[PDB]
């Protein structure tokens, strides 16, 4: 639901801080690190795919760094 | 069967980040935004002479 | 300032989604799971013969 | 918070349906097409970097479904 729409980039802005303020960019991090944390194998079997597909060293670099993003 | 979803309003306020709130009680407070206004001095004294 | 963060009951529910519920009121209700059981049948009558 | 890791991969799901039974899915599609809707521009830009990178063309759909990916 609203659990995700969450009004960012948008634009508008202003001089003036916002809401949660210098902390929800460094929730999401923590919080998809953590879930890394929790299903190493995952990250296994992804990098994995990094050094299959492509891998043109850079490219293996980008896919893996998606393949993080790609938790929900 | 069916079930009532439940209040999002903490969910909703975790959408609302990313945007400046405003305060409002008695039809306006806003605040932050911007202006650009141009100035013309013509029309002053140096205070005292 | 400070704010009550407001309630996050509905999106806890979003959470909870991709989990079977249970419902429980007095002790416990619990429902779906499996189990496996082996069975013997050997004293077993036909039912008249 | 409780917004984002909703229990959903884990494990131990029973024959019965559990919860948002066949939609979340879904919603998770149409909300993430919906904002592709909505700022064109970033999947244009997007879409150009699968084609300079890698490119082998399977690589160049991949990253791109990335594009996809990259935030609701």
């Amino acid at each position: 639901s609203v659990a995700l729409v969450p009004h960012v980039g948008m634009g508008l802005e202003t001089r003036t801080e916002t809401w949660m303020s210098s902390e929800g960019a460094w929730k999401h991090a923590q919080r998809i690190e953590t879930w890394i944390l929790r299903h190493p194998g995952f990250t296994i079997m992804a990098a994995i795919l990094a050094y299959t597909i492509g891998t043109t060293y850079f490219q293996r670099v980008l896919i893996f760094i998606l393949l993080t993003a790609v938790t929900p | 069967d069916v079930v009532v979803l439940g209040s999002q309003e903490g969910a909703m306020h975790t959408a609302l980040t990313g945007a400046t709130e405003i305060q409002m009680s008695s039809g306006n407070l806003l605040f932050t935004g911007h202006l650009k206004c141009r100035l013309r001095m013509d029309k002053l004294q140096l205070k005292g002479m």
